[PDB]
RNA sequence: CCCGCAGAAGAAGCACCGGCUAACUCCGUGCCAGCAGCCGCGGUAAUACGGAGGGUGCAAGCGUUAAUCGGAAUUACUGGGC
RNA sequence: AAAUUGAAGAGUUUGAUCAUGGCUCAGAUUGAACGCUGGCGGCAGGCCUAACACAUGCAAGUCGAACGGUAACAGGAAGAAGCUUGCUUCUUUGCUGACGAGUGGCGGACGGGUGAGUAAUGUCUGGGAAACUGCCUGAUGGAGGGGGAUAACUACUGGAAACGGUAGCUAAUACCGCAUAACGUCGCAAGACCAAAGAGGGGGACCUUCGGGCCUCUUGCCAUCGGAUGUGCCCAGAUGGGAUUAGCUAGUAGGUGGGGUAACGGCUCACCUAGGCGACGAUCCCUAGCUGGUCUGAGAGGAUGACCAGCCACACUGGAACUGAGACACGGUCCAGACUCCUACGGGAGGCAGCAGUGGGGAAUAUUGCACAAUGGGCGCAAGCCUGAUGCAGCCAUGCCGCGUG
């Protein structure tokens, strides 16, 4: 349950470090973001070389919640600390090239498929 | 990994694992020495080192260990347990 | 060696409209198994690397075709795909003179469409012998005969169908063909590789009947001999029909047009068995002319089997996204050997010839010899540039080909980090010298570049390869026109003193200019200074201080900020001071009387207008004619020649930025235009004023 | 930095990539470089017989 | 490497010419265009700019640009001064 | 004998002079670049920048004369069939020649590349004690002697690959014992303890349980004591700039004892003392590989450390170790990190500062060449194999030199 004004952590080696939700995206009023939804993003910090710039806004899919996920069988699969991966705006393909972290299988998309063949697991 | 030479990799960690063992031997037998002195008699201290003075001769001539690392061995053994009956 | 008995090759490539199956049957074609199974060589084919060690789909691919289920011993075919866009038409120039035959695909259902007539006379230029495919027979609507008599009135030729449709849409099966009189009905149920034939059809066999014969006749009208043998009532053997057809299809008679789906895999099968029956071998095919850089006709006619020295053509450079190079070159005689020396006879220059990559079967093989009629790529550093010669130090120089578009569509552009300019120069230099058929410029009313190229997608599909290749971002625009202002009838007689004494060096100037304007260009100098001053009434030795400070007005202009010409200037009457009087005194006092004389001679902002000839079908001469109204532009005559009609208008430079790919529209993409600058003249356009102190008040 | 370009004519501009060498003015105070004509898009100047290796001009053969 | 060579035949250019520094005239420009290592030249006879002739130097190189030492006894220990 | 013989000035401050005083020039040199030109040959040199990222190919293998074996060309056989009458075209055979893979041995720590790091744990000069060294070599002897495994393989099996599982004797110069032992280890002495391995060539009998055995030769192995070589360590002097860096240090500086190393050592640990270094410049900061030497100079000096040779350091970045005589290891391992590439998404793989080469950076620096024929190195008894060392070729007036264009 990522909402605008969380303090994310970054899964990817796009050069971000730490991130901050300031829009849900997908239909109005809408409150939370899942694991799989792309929010947009500004970037809180980051590191010096790094491919982004801290200040910069840009979209992002989450990848891992304190929340959890849930399975059809009930199961709840909750992690350590929320994290996203960076997107290119325009077209989402991850800015980053690594992956730290689990992910879930939430995310097997058509369009993570990037995102979960650099993931270390699930 | 890279060139066919890499049977190195496998035969030396054969042999690490042999000199290993025979490492914790000799050293657990100098310990054993070593221990009977820390109690405090001279008959189990010199049994002990009468028992390992043959492992760390032996060890010294297979080449795990050197000559002079055995013989300060028995050297420094010896003096502990001369001075300590 | 050259095993694959070079007198056998067939080099060829398939041409059609946008989405037309080219690349699907490209594809197609190239189900040549020969995995776990050399077929070649009766030894070492081409097999080891059908082991995939590299793994790449590349242009101008080989490929081995025995036949379907009538075979004989591997072909190497050569296949050069091509696009289908008037905006990257070099693609297709280049790979037409290159290509010794062509497949002319068409959708049986959209039929013959601008670009089938354009590469239809891409084709003709080069004179190339060309078969043609029907493709998209699956599709409601589709029908053979009808685009095959489409073939025979839109565009002039004779076209024979050497074959048949078996049913439309789902109906289709199989093809009726008019020699083997059997209609082989594929195993696409299991494989489309696996084949069938069946012994005549009921379904068509009256059609049939009727088109078979019409086969005969067109063999018969092609040889002499044949053709009383013809009135002799004897039919013609399985050799005397395909010899008899394929020997002037050599020599550009009729265009030979097969049916099938690339999709469904049926037909194509049969359409490679043509190209070897009728499509010309490099031994088939008339031999090269040739020339030397001085005898204005060596005849170099280069024979095409490799016993004279190597010589090469060079049709493209390539960003190969590795090596940087990947220059395909077309040997058409001699055998180049990995590693040796050959000359840039078109550009002077000299280099070895390292490393031959051929692709054949999407495998990337490296070759160290390339031979006649063996099309394959180099890399080097020295650029051969598309069209270019790689002959022998023998050197029969010049290839005739010295063409390539000139750019139909021009922007401006300029890059969004200002200092990435030198890095757009740089990539714009490359881009440039990847394709013949894209220009950069760099105009004199200011540095801006201006990416000319054909069409509006062929230059917006690299202002996006910057994006791309190197990672420099764009901003495009519309070209800055040229505006120049001058006086318009009406003369006045001014004056301009200049002077400044409030010390002991000062300056006096004086003149009274009469400013009246010429005929708009009736002069090769556009100014005129005639002095009047007489008493030696300003030295006379500053007279041309006085013309040196008037002209160089000329260049700024009062009105809005640009050139002035064709006006004339009369020095009536000024005055002087000896020690003040300098050479900046009747400068600046001619420019102060031109620059308020300029206030009051009812200055004007002219416009360049150009020469634009359009060559357009007749139905939309309307359009165009309207369009070029619409936009300030004024005509001048529309002569009518035939399959086109030539129309005239001296319309606006501005008016014209975009105007190809309005004017495709308006045209069906049957029209182009040429403009040419002429005059200029005047239209209400504080534009102008609004383009005053943006940039260089 | 600033530099100096010899010659009569030049064909230089705001974007335009050359070849910088050594070589004071005496005459502009702050130019201290000049312009290698010839190289890097600097034309050679117009038909100069004296001088050709400097300034720039291939030769004509005669 | 050594012999058959018919044949001068396939092979010369670059910088400079005011003083230092060695090599001078004319034309066209007229504090302009331009040169310049330092001093400097060009405002109507310019040996200094540009060109032609001529010469000088070097030559499969020539010239420019770095860059180090020398000259510099201008960091002076040999060998300096207030 | 000769080993050196070596030292120049000019323009410019001024109306002129002297002086002080800077600037510029005349010379030599270069890993050179650029502009214009361009014939040849010889010899040499050719990323000075991004120790930036690296596609591709090759740079470290060898020994059936250590061993179990046997994918082939063969042989030696069993030889079958067609039988041209065994031309044996055909079938079985590790029994040899040889050899795929596998255990084992030696090498892989040499050679090759870069100068990032390092202002001293580095280098040079000269010496010290507390040392160890594969192959090489000189001696002295030894070389009783048991079987407990495991690889290939067989079998099942896992996986796309790397690479495995799970039972079986295999076999060995692989491993561990029992022998036995000293001018060996340790103990002051008394004393105890420590190893080994066999293969090849043939011995007319000199045996045939059918290869005698053991005294036939060559190696191989073990042990100490030397030589030699290589390496480790220690000291003193010299090895840059900066005080617009003056105080620094707590294992720090010493002691004892325990431990540790091949070796002395705060090398380490614990207790004890409070010392130790610093204007002869500690610490801090910047920079830098060092040297023999190259350039210049009459010299003293100034600059420099490209090629060549010695030393050091590093190997995608940080750390650790293992095997080993020798590494804390370019082309080994483990971990972590940054990065990249495959994937049949479950998993993997890599490290050009080796040769060539690509992109990039740059004013700018070469072929993805030939060959192991010498020379050298590794393996081997040796033929032979490998050697991107090396020897040569290619590109480039990049330089020195010779010659040419009459
Ligand atoms: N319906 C139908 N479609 C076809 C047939 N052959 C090819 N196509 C489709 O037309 C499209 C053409 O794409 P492409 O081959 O790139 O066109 P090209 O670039 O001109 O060749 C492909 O998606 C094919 O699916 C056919 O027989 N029937
Ligand atoms: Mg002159
Ligand atoms: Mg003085
Ligand atoms: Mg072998
Ligand atoms: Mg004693
Ligand atoms: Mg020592
Ligand atoms: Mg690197
Ligand atoms: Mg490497």
């Amino acid at each position: 349950m990522i909402q605008e004004q969380t303090m994310l952590n970054v899964a990817d080696n796009s050069g971000a470090r730490r991130v901050m939700c300031i829009k849900v995206l997908g239909g109005s009023h809408r409150r939370y973001a899942g694991v799989g939804d792309i929010i947009k993003i500004t970037i809180k910090e980051a590191i010096p070389r790094g491919k982004v710039k801290k200040g910069d806004v840009l979209k992002a899919v989450v990848v891992r919640t304190k929340k959890g996920v849930r399975r059809p069988d009930g199961s709840v699969i909750r992690f350590d600390g929320n994290a996203c991966v960076l997107l290119n705006n325009n077209s989402e393909q991850p800015i980053g090239t690594r992956i730290f972290g689990p992910v879930t299988r939430e995310l097997r998309s058509e369009k993570f498929m990037k995102i979960i063949s650099l993931a270390p697991e699930v | 990994n890279i060139k066919s030479a890499k049977k190195r990799a496998i035969q030396s960690e054969k042999a690490r694992k042999h000199n290993a063992s025979r490492r914790s031997m000799m050293r657990t037998f100098i310990k054993k020495v070593y221990a009977a002195i820390e109690a405090g008699d001279k008959a189990a201290a010199q049994k002990a080192f009468n028992e390992m003075q043959p492992i760390v001769d032996r060890q010294a001539a297979k080449g795990l260990i050197h000559k002079n690392k055995a013989a300060r061995h028995k050297a420094n053994l010896t003096a502990q347990i001369n001075k300590l009956a | 060696a050259r095993t694959t008995p070079i007198a056998r090759y067939r080099n060829i490539g398939i041409s059609a409209h946008i989405d037309a199956g080219k690349t699907t049957t490209t594809e197609r074609i190239l189900f040549y198994t020969g995995v776990n199974h050399k077929i070649g060589e009766v030894m070492d084919w081409m097999e080891q690397e059908q082991e995939r060690g590299i793994t790449i789909t590349s242009a101008a691919t080989t490929a081995f075709w025995s036949g379907m289920a009538k075979q004989y011993e591997p072909h190497r075919i050569n296949i050069i795909d091509t696009p289908g866009h008037v905006d990257f038409t070099i693609e297709v120039e280049r790979s037409m003179r290159v290509l010794d035959g062509a497949v002319m695909v068409y959708c049986a259902v959209g039929g013959v469409q601008p670009q089938s007539e354009t590469v239809w006379r891409q084709a003709n230029k080069y004179k190339v012998p060309r078969i043609a495919f029907v493709n998209k027979m699956d599709r409601m609507g589709a029908n053979f005969l009808k685009v095959v008599n489409q073939i025979k009135t839109r565009l002039g030729a004779n076209p024979v169908p050497l074959q048949l449709a078996i049913g439309a849409e789902e109906h289709f099966t199989g093809v009726v063909d008019l020699v083997k009189m059997k209609a082989i009905n594929w195993n696409d149920a299991d494989q489309g590789v696996t084949f069938e034939y069946e012994d005549i059809p009921a379904d068509m066999v009256e059609l049939a009947n009727e088109w078979h014969q019409n086969l005969i006749e067109s063999a018969a009208e092609a040889s002499e001999e044949l053709m009383e043998k013809y009135l002799g009532g004897e039919e013609l053997t399985e050799a005397e029909i395909k010899g008899a057809l394929r020997q002037r299809v050599l020599n550009n008679e009729i265009i030979l047009v097969t049916c099938g789906s690339a999709f469904k895999n049926k037909g194509v099968q049969a359409m490679l068995d043509a190209v070897i029956d009728y499509l010309p071998s490099p031994v088939d095919v008339p031999a090269i002319n040739g020339i030397l850089d001085d005898g204005k006709d060596t005849p170099a006619e280069r024979h095409a089997s490799d016993d004279e020295p190597f010589s090469a053509l060079a049709f493209k450079i390539a960003t190969d996204p590795f090596v940087g190079n990947l220059t395909f070159f077309r040997v058409y005689s001699g055998v180049v050997n990995s590693g040796d020396t050959v000359l840039n006879s078109v550009k002077a220059a000299r280099e070895r010839f390292g490393r031959i990559v051929q692709m054949h079967a999407n495998k990337r093989e490296e070759i160290k010899e390339v031979r006649a009629g063996d099309i394959a790529a180099a890399i080097g550093l020295k650029d051969v540039t598309t069209g270019d010669t790689l002959c022998d130090p023998d050197a029969p120089i010049i290839l005739e080909r010295m063409e390539f578009p000139e750019p139909v569509i021009s922007i401006a552009v300029e890059p969004k980090t200002k200092a990435d300019q030198e890095k757009m120069g740089l990539a714009l230099g490359r881009l440039a010298k990847e394709d013949p058929s894209f220009r950069v410029w760099t105009d004199e009313e200011s540095n801006q570049t201006i990416i000319a190229g054909m069409g509006e997608l062929h230059l917006d599909i690299i202002v996006d390869r910057m994006k791309r290749e190197f990672n420099v971002e764009a901003n495009v625009g519309k070209p800055q026109v040229a505006y120049r202002e001058t006086i318009r009838q009406k003369v006045t007689d001014v004056e301009g003193k200049h002077a400044k004494q409030s010390g002991g060096r000062g300056q006096y100037g004086h003149v009274v200019i009469d400013m009246y304007p010429l005929e708009p260009g009736s002069n090769p100098k556009g100014y005129e200074f005639i002095n009047d001053i007489k008493g030696g009434v300003i030295p006379g030795e500053y007279i041309p201080a006085v013309d040196k400070g008037i002209q160089e007005q000329l260049k700024a202009g009062p009105l809005a900020g640009y050139p002035v010409v064709d006006m004339g200037i009369r020095l009536h009457f000024g005055s002087y001071h000896d020690v003040d009087s300098s050479e900046l005194a009747f400068k600046l006092a001619a420019s102060i009387a031109f620059k308020e004389g300029f206030k009051k001679a009812k200055p004007v902002l002219l416009e360049p207008i150009m020469k634009v000839e359009v060559e357009t079908p007749e139905e939309n001469t309307g359009d165009v004619i309207g369009d070029l109204s619409r936009r300030r532009g004024m005509l001048k005559g529309q002569e009518s020649e035939v399959t086109g009609v030539k129309i005239h208008a001296e319309v606006p430079l501005s008016e014209m930025f975009g105007y190809a790919t309005q004017l495709r529209s308006l045209t069906k993409g049957r029209a182009s235009y040429t403009m040419e600058f002429l005059k200029y003249d005047e239209a209400p356009s504080n534009v102008a004023q609004a383009v005053i102190e943006a940039r260089g008040k | 930095v600033t530099s100096y370009i010899g010659g009569e004519g030049h064909n230089l501009q705001e974007h335009s990539v050359i070849l910088i060498r050594g070589g004071r003015v005496k005459d502009l105070p702050g130019v201290r470089y000049h312009t290698v004509r010839g190289a890097l898009d600097c034309s050679g100047v117009k038909d100069r017989k004296q001088a050709r290796s400097k300034y720039g001009v291939k030769r004509p053969k005669a």
